[PDB]
RNA sequence: AGGACCGAACCGACUAAUGUUGAAAAAUUAGCGGAUGACUUGUGGCUGGGGGUGAAAGGCCAAUCAAACCGGGAGAUAGCU
RNA sequence: ACACAGGUGGUCAGGUAGAGAAUACCAAGGCGCUUGAGAGAACUCGGGUGAAGGAACUAGGCAAAAUGGUGCCGUAACUUC
RNA sequence: AAUUCCUUGUCGGGUAAGUUCCGACCUGCACGAAUGGCGUAAUGAUGGCCAGGCUGUCUCCACCCGAGACUCAGUGAAAU
RNA sequence: CGAUGUCGGCUCAUCACAUCCUGGGGCUGAAGUAGGUCCCAAGGGUAUGGCUGUUCGCCAUUUAAAGUGGUACGCGAGCUGGGUUUAGAACGUCGUGAGACAGUUCGGUCCCUAUCUGCCGUGGGCGCUGGAGAACUGAGGGGGGCUGCUCCUAGUACGAGAGGACCGGAGUGGACGCAUCACUGGUGUUCGGGUUGUCAUGCCAAUGGCACUGCCCGGUAGCUAAAUGCGGAAGAGAUAAGUGCUGAAAGCAUCUAAGCACGAAACUUGCCCCGAGAUGAGUUCUCCCUGACCCUUUAAGGGUCCUGAAGGAACGUUGAAGACGACGACGUUGAUAGGCCGGGUGUGUAAGCGCAGCGAUGCGUUGAGCUAACCGGUACUAAUGAACCGUGAGGCUUAACCU
């Protein structure tokens, strides 16, 4: 339930080798407009993959 | 003697003259294309690798059309291998596929089983539980001793604990071949076969007979 | 499936006559003693399936010597070989095991094809 | 342990999940777009296009029908007269589903739901 | 049928109801009536009948609340639990007549005399 | 009529489960006992520590009781750690 | 010690069903309890249903299940009547 | 026997089987008459035993519905 | 003694053999059946209850047998708390008394969110020497290993009779394990219906909310056991106890010293599963990449431009796969999911209208309406093309095959 010696800060970080956050690295090019989005995404103008879909 | 690569249909009911109805799974066995052979020269062992179904041509990556393009291509859904001992096959793909199944009277079927996910130890071996009312703080379905004190002082490498029950390769032997149809494709087996209805099953004459 | 239904529906006879439950029928099964055999009758309400295919069971109640035999049958067996309609009975619900589990009550006749 | 079900519980009992459906599908035929998470869009396909298609037939016994989902009568007769005829060329998938980018107060993967072939 | 399960009883000397307290054959077996031959202590019982309240002896059981399985699938049920007394050493029936519908399971060995003293098999 | 009966408010606390770094330094949930009486409760008063009070358990006296708490003798004493 | 599942005296007392201040659903009125979103493993907690058997469980019928209202009939040993 | 060590005394009943129970015997280690003796209707969240009903208590577990546990975002302890 | 929780039960076990059963034998005061004793052998198996807190013991009934021990008299950060050693009370006894009993009796709070090791599962990284996609080999490792009864041989051998075989075949069970959902069932708060109280949709009618899914009645798919299939073997190899052949030492005898032949559920295989991180990193098949320079301390590299290949990952639709990862299918050249259509199923004759009746209600339309997770189809909706990662022919030495 407890430990028994302190754990160094070498097994933290060996724990903490997978708490790692992965990026995007490849964000898509809508083709009406130019901006970027996240894939399969609204292109935050309202843009879908060619079309304006929400007005706002 | 080799065997067949075929599909679980699912099963049914085979009513007998004299009112038998025995259980029957049914298996699709298309036939089955000899992608490779393999013998004692190239290799330390003789055996068929072969094929079976169809892929649509756009799953099918480079390599695997390359190795379906040597000795006639028509790609199938996977790869698998038969050893062989002691007779002599050409070494074509078969027209027919349940031939060889027609005169045999028992087969081992090997499927991947149903997965049953994490699985406790009540589910998983046959755990008994333990009292639901007499006390019992929250102990009910949970296993009780795992080790013997300090004298081992660890659990030992074989211990029934929880984890993954099913999704595994699995062999149900001795199975009766109950009806074998070349123009269906069919081979029917009595009895229960692992896996779901569409799984890749491995039939092979029994070893045990 | 496609491939079953194909073998349940060559296997499949043709000769079941219409049951709704709460109708008495007659069932002939083959029993066999020696190397003779022979047509037995077993008659009661019915509480049915309704038609499962290859794999359909009707469930038959009798009183024969003073308590209760429940039997069902496979419909498409060879051992069955004759259900008979005999009475027609009128009850409102698909399974009658709370019309059955008490005696000296009898479902009831109409005959608007029940 | 769950092979083939269909059914997301959303972490709620049944009579929630069946009045919240009934609040968002009257919500979805009113505004004729709405935004909710992803589930929650997914399973109101499930909800909302079975009463599209109960209303491609006018009958008393339909909207009464349609009237037992959904318990208002603007939503009835909205389904009935505006969408209806108007989805009667349509063979199912009235709705659309727009992946939308994730809440602020919490991390959820939000979507917009909206009826496929807009008057707007 | 299993331990401590009241049973009916079938024939005649054999009297009113009966306890299983052992299930014979085997190592443990667990719930076990067909055709199959039970250790007995007698609950009730009548004053004309050959045997008394309290005494062990075996019986079959002919009727089963939860069945029979016959080869095409079919399941033929009763309502209750009945058996036939049985003698410990010759394990022949104690009663000269049986009463109710016994099952074609009991047709081997004694049983021949069982169905032939039955009025429907 | 009744230290009558059943049963809510109210008073209590027999069993079980949960909680045991709790939602809570004794509670919650499902039942449970009394419920016109030796009942229960509000407000105020009185009894003060070898003392009080106790249908009595050494119970209770401010989450403290085989002698309360605070301050002082006091840095008691400690052949013990 | 907390924006704490506890404690805290009195007063008001609607509709329908109901003996009822029980209980159920609602008035007037007030809230959704200051983390959410998914997914649908073991295991834990709180429940629902179970074939056949029916206390074989266990220290022990612990727990659960069961019975449950009004009117009428009928009701034993024993008794301080 | 709230009392008996030997002791699971012995006999009878209950059970297929009863160190507990009930009725007796008296061989009371070591009952006994207001430290009250024996009995006693009613009463008891009292102790032991038996039976009917009832059931997941059990054979022997199976499925389902919710709150967690698991993943994600925000905040963020503890014993040691 | 700045704390190593005590009996018994439950759950889970693991080892020893001084073996309870099954297996193989020697002697018998072994006719046969059935025994007695000893040797070998640990592969598997090795009760349920009544009483008692009990281990034990006795009893009842089974079984092939209900083994003996070790494991902190195994197992309390797994459970219980009946026993035992807290505080209350009483009896018997002792004490003048407070109190006491290797006496009894009733009541009496069992905490811990797992850091390390150990296990059960499941991933990420890198390695395996160019990089990929698969299929394997099998060094190792694990699982499984039980057995009754009946029939034939044969009422034979044997035995005065009674009784009753060995060896060898066949069937059918018990326990146990694996798989599965065709059957029979359970569940099925996502399907349909009945019904009580109340509230609401203006009201009737029809519905909806709440009352445990309000209470029930059935029930699809899935999961499941009680259901249904299958399985533990045969055969080898080397043996233990034991039995021998030939055969001297020791002219004989002798299973042994040389040589040779049998011999068990033990051992190694055979059956099933994992398995090249087997760093000893293996094998086979297939696919893909064969451009310009520049700087240089060269047991060698570094940089710029051009080009991103095989393939993978990511994203999305998802799955009889799953805690998350992982694994599988599909992404418009498309049936991957939802919808839709048709069927199936399951409830049980919807609503509205008409008729009969004073009415409740019944009858006709009508086996109606609704119907899930099922089946067969169907691009209606959502699966966008980029983009991302991964490169550009792959070291040294030696030996063979080549000019």
């Amino acid at each position: 339930a407890v430990q028994q010696n302190k754990p160094t800060r070498s097994k933290r970080g060996m724990r903490r080798s997978h708490d790692a956050l992965t990026a995007v690295t490849s964000l898509s090019v809508d083709k009406t407009s130019g901006e970027k989005h996240l894939r399969h995404h609204i292109t935050a103008d309202g843009y879908y993959r060619g079309r304006k879909v929400i007005a706002k | 003697m080799i065997g067949l690569v075929g599909k679980k249909v699912g099963m049914t009911r085979i009513f007998t003259e004299d009112g038998v109805s025995i259980p029957v799974t049914v298996i699709e066995v298309e036939a089955n294309r000899v992608t490779q052979v393999k013998d004692l020269a190239n290799d330390g062992y003789r055996a068929i690798q072969v094929t079976t179904g169809a892929k649509k041509a756009n799953r099918v990556t480079k390599p695997e059309a390359g190795h379906f393009a040597k000795a006639g291509v028509e790609a199938g859904r996977g790869l698998w291998e038969f050893r062989l001992a002691e007779g002599e096959e050409f070494t074509v793909g078969q027209s027919i596929s349940v031939e060889l199944f027609a005169d045999v009277k028992k087969v081992d079927v090997t499927g991947t089983s149903k997965g049953k996910g994490f699985a406790g130890t009540v589910k998983r071996w046959n755990f008994r539980t333990q009292d639901a009312t007499h006390g019992n703080s929250l102990s009910h379905r949970v296993p009780g001793s795992i080790g013997q004190n300090q004298t081992p002082g660890k659990v030992f490498k074989g211990k029934k604990m929880a984890g993954q029950m099913g999704n595994e390769r699995v062999t149900v032997q001795s199975l009766d071949v109950v009806r074998v149809d070349a123009e269906r494709n069919l081979l029917l087996v009595k009895g229960a076969v692992p896996g779901a209805t569409g799984s890749d099953l491995i039939v092979k004459p029994a070893v045990k007979a | 499936s496609n491939i079953i239904k194909q073998l349940e529906q060559e296997q499949m006879k043709q000769d079941v006559p219409s049951f709704r439950p709460g109708d008495t029928v007659e069932v002939k099964v083959w029993v066999v003693e020696g190397s003779k055999k022979r047509l037995q009758a077993f008659e009661g309400v019915v509480i049915a399936i309704r038609n499962r295919g290859l794999h359909s069971a009707f469930t038959v109640r009798k009183i024969s010597n003073g308590e209760g035999v429940e039997r069902v049958f496979q419909t498409h067996s060879p051992v069955v070989d004759s259900i008979s309609v005999k009475r027609r009975g009128a009850v409102r619900k698909a399974k009658l095991y709370y019309l059955r589990e008490r005696t000296g009550k009898a479902a009831r006749i109409k005959e608007r094809l029940n | 342990m769950r092979h083939r079900k269909s059914g997301r519980q959303l972490n709620r009992n049944s009579s929630h999940r069946q009045a919240m459906f009934r609040n968002m599908a009257g919500s979805l035929v009113r505004h004729e777009i709405i935004k909710t998470t992803l589930p929650k869009a997914k399973e109101l396909r499930r909800v909302v296009e079975p009463l599209i298609t109960l209303a491609k037939t006018d009958s008393v016994a339909n909207r009464r029908l349609a009237f037992a989902r959904t318990r208002d009568n603007e939503i009835v007769a909205k389904l009935f007269n505006e969408l209806g005829p108007r989805f009667a060329s349509r063979a199912g998938g009235y709705t659309r589903i727009l992946k939308c980018g994730f809440r602020a107060g919490d991390n959820a993967p939000m979507a917009y739901i909206e009826l496929v072939d807009r008057s707007e | 049928i299993q331990e401590q399960t009241m049973l009916n009883v079938a024939d005649n000397s054999g009297a009113r109801r009966v306890m299983c307290i052992k299930v014979l054959g085997g190592s443990h077996r667990r719930y076990a009536g067909v055709g199959d031959i039970i250790k007995i202590t007698i609950k009730e019982a009548i004053p004309r009948g050959k045997v008394k309240k309290g005494d062990v002896l075996k019986a079959v059981v002919v009727r089963t609340k939860k069945g029979v399985r016959r080869p095409d699938g079919s399941v033929i049920r009763f309502d209750g639990n009945a058996c036939v007394l049985l003698n410990n050493n010759s394990e022949q029936p104690i009663g000269t007549r049986i009463f109710g519908p016994v099952t074609r399971e009991l047709r081997s060995e004694k049983f021949m005399k069982i169905i032939s003293l039955a009025p429907e098999v």
